[PDB]
RNA sequence: CGCGCGCUACACUGACAGAGCCAGCGAGUACUCCCUUGGC
């Protein structure tokens, strides 16, 4: 689930930016 | 043994005699043993099963080698012949009997021709 | 000849499975199955007592017709008899040829190609299948389809294997195998 | 997966521009590139982003 | 003097002694001939060494073979083995060793068991 | 009503009077393995004959009104010809090169 | 379709022998009780012996 | 009794008893042939009563 | 084409022997059935109303009646008289009941329940004069007997509304039809989805499985012209 | 509705897949730069061919 | 205690050959043979 | 009576007649299934 965790976090940070 | 910690890891076993010459396949998938129990032995270690495949030979083993292309092994046994195998399909693919191709002799106190 | 019977000395030339059938020009069609239907090496009968299952994928180095006979020796009343197994396959290949006048090896390999399903469901999603399991699955389906039709019927094991494999070669809708693959793949499409 | 790739690239660009844990950043950068060295030279929109990360790094 | 090669082959419990000397060319089993001794389907497995080797090799020598022990298919693999190790040993000891090594290449590259009684003992997954 | 062998010499085909036509293999002698049976006509067949070139096609003129070409591997007849009005009870293929089908 | 009539007992309970000939039935149930008596006495006798 | 068959050690013995009941009373019985071999009765044999 | 000679003898309509998958046909599955044993009688609301009202777990589920009448309907249906019909029952212990066409069950619930009890303790039901096991207990998966070329369908409420006649005409040339019908009284539709491709609603009304299967079966008899 | 040939180039271990499925990364036989990730059951080898049908989705777990 | 030392008694491992609904230890070897030995004494 | 554990039966992998062709372990002066009609 690990890379998936960082995938969603990446997605969230894109929305943040 | 583990390099990074040093304390012993695994005594592999299976051998009907002392183990004569050893090498890793250069990718690191396979450990190969040859022992004087007429036999050479494919130890796949880093797989999750730590499996073993035998290879019956004709006589004792003396030296092992790999190909940089890690598919092929070359084992040099006691009659003198080389036997050349492909690792995956554990089938012998080549052989050279080189006894007269290496005999040079007649030492001191060597009373055979 | 030293001592060799007449048909074999007549075909002293190259390899001929069963002393009747050639390996020379056999086409695969699925490039995914090329590596796994190993037919480059010949064999003379399919009873070649190699240890093709010590570790992984070496069952994909057995020549396929040995595998076919193997699958034939599978259910609880028919375990050991590999000799009856290759006898069955022998009679099957005679029948396939007499009904097709064709290279029955090319027939069989065609039947494997057309039978091997390509995606299946997992409890449920649907994923692709390895070519190795395509091969395995197809042989299993072919054999079990054959004997299951041969169950209480006068048509025996050889002839039902003959029919099932001819149909599965043809891809038509009358073989157990093609039907079962079709339903499996429709379930795969259904869930997707 | 590859859709996730260029956003990660932009994050690494931000990392290098505001540099921090720079060995980590270089390390994961090179991993991405080597494991997909073909698809990056297939795409186009990487180009400007890769120039940014080049200059910053 | 009179040439002789005496070879062994082996399987689970068959034992195949075979003697290979100069002669007309016949091939025999216990005192009966070759195409007859079998479970009558496996005679291809018997034929295989002659058919790899080409009979123009074999038309020099005579091959008695004895067998006992074990069931049919054991016996059969034994006989093919003693056939092969026979004819390669006779080529080793009474014609050119280069034809030995070329013959051994043909044989082994076909299969390994035709020269080596590579047996089955027990070693599962430990 | 007609029992004829394929130009191999290994196949005999023949048609009964209930309407089924059977095809079965024979070696030289005591071999009667019933390869296939077809049960389409429901009415006697009088002439089934092989195409003297192709091993897999055979004509079958039935009782009723019909002649038709079968392929051996096929489980339904390849082509069907009509036009006849009474029993049909003799037939043949056309020898000659351009006399193909 | 030529349908059929199921053969079955209305008064169903798992335990009870169902058979036409009460003679053979009583033979069976006598034999069963006899077996029970034999093994019961045997078990009691062995344990008394030990 | 008198022996019925004789294997290596374990010997069946027949004409001593009239029932398995009598035997399993004499379970573990200290038996002794004339020649002086000692021994033990262990189970009743089933098929000839 | 010739006009296809007229038969001079009436037809017997032998049903499909179970080895055959080839015959496009109709499979029905009374799923979610309530076939429960009591002491020795099926558990129903008739007498065990007080028992289940004392033990406080949904008196309304122990309804073997719906199964009985659905079965009776699908027995005396003329597609069953033709043999294009075969019945399977799933009861809530997970029991598969292969129901041959050639049976006639007695019409009443009491002889019925006695017969099902005999079933539930001998895994098979033999007939009077014929040796063949009339009602036969078999094993999940039901797919292990279902036809290969078919559409495992279930009726439902929230699914779209499609007319049965055009759906059975949508059914292909060689393909049978498998329907999962819910003999349960009150509950959701999830009882079969592990096999079912698609759920269907057939009318705007809410019904029972008896009229569901009768409408459905008569529609098949329409489209295959019985 | 085409069919696509593809080849497994590298087989993952630690995705946390469920049951007999493993994730794997494949490069297209057609556009040998385009590379995606799919899930698959059956013993499956590095550097080998696989047929697929739906070329749309990156597979989840 | 009586549970997690289950060998105070016997049960079948299977569960019932037939579920029947109307309203598990299978007897105790240890107390049984104990009571009996007291009787064989007395 | 409950309970499994072993043995038997249950059919297409059939039945009858032939033909042919293969094991390994076992040697205490020791080995027996009856029990009965007759007669010597």
């Amino acid at each position: 689930m690990a890379g998936e965790r960082i995938a969603e976090a990446l997605e969230l940070g894109m929305t943040d930016l | 043994w583990s390099v990074q910690t040093g304390q012993l890891l695994d005594r592999l076993s299976g051998h009907e005699g002392p183990v004569s010459s050893l090498a890793f396949a250069p990718d690191g998938s396979v450990l190969v043993s040859g022992s004087w129990d007429r036999t050479a032995r494919i130890w796949s270690i880093f797989s999750r099963t730590q499996t073993s495949e035998p290879l019956q030979l004709q006589s004792d083993v003396l030296d092992v080698a790999f190909r940089p292309d890690s598919k092929q092994i070359a084992i040099s046994t006691l009659d003198g012949q080389l036997t050349f195998w492909s690792v995956s399909e554990a089938q012998q693919v080549s052989g050279v009997d080189g006894r007269r191709d290496v005999s040079g002799g007649r030492r001191i106190t060597d009373r055979r021709t | 000849y030293d001592v060799l019977p007449k048909e074999v000395l007549a075909e002293v030339g190259s390899v001929k499975l069963f002393n009747r059938w050639s390996y020379d020009d056999i086409e695969i069609r699925d490039i995914s199955l090329t590596d796994y239907i190993q037919i480059r090496a010949p064999v003379y009968i399919p009873h070649s007592a190699g240890r093709y299952a010590v570790k992984r994928f070496r069952k994909a180095n057995c020549p396929i017709i040995e595998r076919l006979t193997n699958s034939l020796m599978m259910h609880g009343r028919n375990n050991g008899k590999k000799l009856m197994a290759v006898r069955i396959v022998a009679h099957a290949f005679e029948i396939i040829h007499l009904m097709t006048d064709q290279n029955p090896i090319q027939v069989a390999v065609d039947a494997i190609v057309n039978c091997g399903p390509r995606e299946d469901s997992t409890r449920r999603q649907a994923v692709d299948v390895s070519p190795l399991r395509r091969v395995n699955q197809a042989i299993a389906l072919l054999t079990t389809g054959a004997r299951e039709a041969a169950f209480r019927n006068v048509k025996t094991i050889a002839e039902c294997l003959a029919e099932e494999l001819i149909n599965a070669a043809k891809g038509s809708s009358n073989s157990y195998a093609i039907k079962k693959k079709d339903e499996l793949e429709r379930v795969a499409k259904s869930n997707r | 997966p590859f859709s996730t790739i260029p956003s990660l690239l932009t994050f690494l660009n931000l990392f290098a521009q505001r540099e921090l844990n720079v060995p980590l950043t270089c390390r994961i950068l090179f991993f991405v590139l080597k494991t997909h060295h073909k698809q990056i030279v297939a795409s186009r929109t990487m180009r400007a982003t890769l120039e940014k990360v080049r200059a910053n790094l | 003097s009179v040439q002789a090669v005496q070879v062994f082959g082996k399987k689970k419990n068959a034992t195949a002694v075979a003697r290979c000397v100069q002669g007309k060319g016949l091939i025999k089993v216990n005192g009966k001939p070759l195409k007859l001794f079998a479970p009558e389907i496996l005679r291809a497995k018997l034929y295989e060494p002659i058919l790899i080797l080409g009979t123009d090799k074999f038309a020099d020598v005579d091959i008695r073979i004895r067998v006992a022990g074990g069931g049919h298919t054991s016996q059969v693999y034994a006989v093919r083995q003693a056939i092969a190790k026979s004819i390669v040993a006779y080529y080793a000891k009474y014609v050119d060793e280069h034809s030995k090594n070329l013959l051994k290449q043909e044989l082994i590259q076909f299969d390994r068991s035709l020269l080596v009684a590579d047996p089955r003992r027990c070693e599962p997954k430990k | 009503h007609c029992g004829e062998i394929r130009p191999d010499g290994r196949v005999l085909v023949a048609g009964e009077d209930t309407g089924r036509m059977q095809v079965f293999d024979v070696g030289q002698g005591t071999r009667a393995v019933i390869l296939k049976t077809w049960h389409i006509h429901k009415q006697p067949v009088w002439v089934t004959k092989w195409s003297p070139t192709e091993l897999t096609t055979l004509m079958s003129c039935s009782d009723d009104k019909t002649v038709r070409l079968w392929d051996l591997p096929s489980n339904d007849p390849t082509r069907l010809f009509t036009g006849h009005t009474d029993y049909v009870r003799c037939g043949a293929f056309m020898p000659g090169s351009a006399n193909s089908n | 379709i030529k349908t059929y009539i199921p053969k079955f007992e209305d008064d169903f309970d798992p335990d009870k022998h169902y058979d036409p000939n009460r003679e053979r039935a009583e033979l069976a149930k006598l034999k069963a009780e006899h077996k029970r008596e034999r093994k019961g006495a045997l078990r009691e006798l062995r344990k008394d012996a030990q | 009794g008198t022996p019925w068959k004789i294997f290596k050690n374990t010997a069946f013995i027949k004409d001593m008893f009239n029932s398995s009941l009598e035997i399993a009373k004499f379970e573990g019985a200290a038996i002794r042939t004339v020649s002086g071999i000692r021994g033990q009765i262990k189970r009743a044999l089933s098929k000839p009563e | 084409p010739p006009p296809a000679l007229p038969q001079l003898v009436a037809e017997q309509h032998v049903p499909i022997p179970p080895n055959d998958k080839d015959t496009k046909r109709l499979i029905v599955v009374l799923s979610n059935a309530s076939l429960e044993t009591y002491k020795y009688t099926l558990l129903n609301s008739d007498e065990h109303i007080g028992i289940m009202r004392k033990m406080n777990r949904d008196i309304s589920d122990a309804r073997p009646d719906i199964t009985h009448q659905c079965l009776l309907t699908l027995l005396d249906s003329p597609i069953n008289k033709a043999g294009k019909l075969q019945i399977y029952i799933q009861t809530a212990k997970g029991v598969l009941i292969e129901v041959s066409p050639t049976v006639r069950i007695p019409r009443t619930f009491k002889r019925f329940a006695g017969l099902m009890v005999q079933l539930l303790h001998r895994l098979s039901i033999k007939g009077t004069n014929t040796n063949e096991k009339l009602l036969k207990v078999i094993q999940n998966p039901i797919t292990d007997h279902l036809p290969p070329n078919c559409r495992k369908v279930t009726l439902s409420f929230d699914a779209p509304l499609v007319r049965v006649r055009d759906y059975v005409d949508t059914l292909g040339p060689n393909e049978s039809i498998c329907v999962f019908v819910g003999a349960m009284a009150k509950g959701p539709d999830n009882f079969a989805d592990a096999y079912v491709d698609e759920k269907i609603s057939i009318s705007n009304y809410s019904l029972s499985a008896s009229v569901a299967c009768s409408k459905f079966c008569h529609a098949c008899e329409d489209a295959w012209d019985i | 509705a085409p069919v696509k040939f593809v080849k497994v180039t590298r087989v993952l271990g630690r995705t946390g897949s469920r049951g007999g499925v493993t994730q794997v990364r494949v490069e297209f036989m057609d556009d040998t730069t385009r590379s995606i990730i799919r899930n698959v059951k059956g013993p499956v080898r590095e550097n080998d061919i696989l047929v697929l049908l739906e070329s749309e989705r990156e597979a989840r777990r | 205690r009586e549970q997690f030392n289950p060998f105070q008694f016997k049960t079948n491992a299977r569960g019932p050959k037939f579920e029947v609904t109307t309203n598990v230890i299978k007897g105790r070897p240890e107390l049984s043979r104990a009571r009996s030995e007291e009787k064989r004494r007395q």
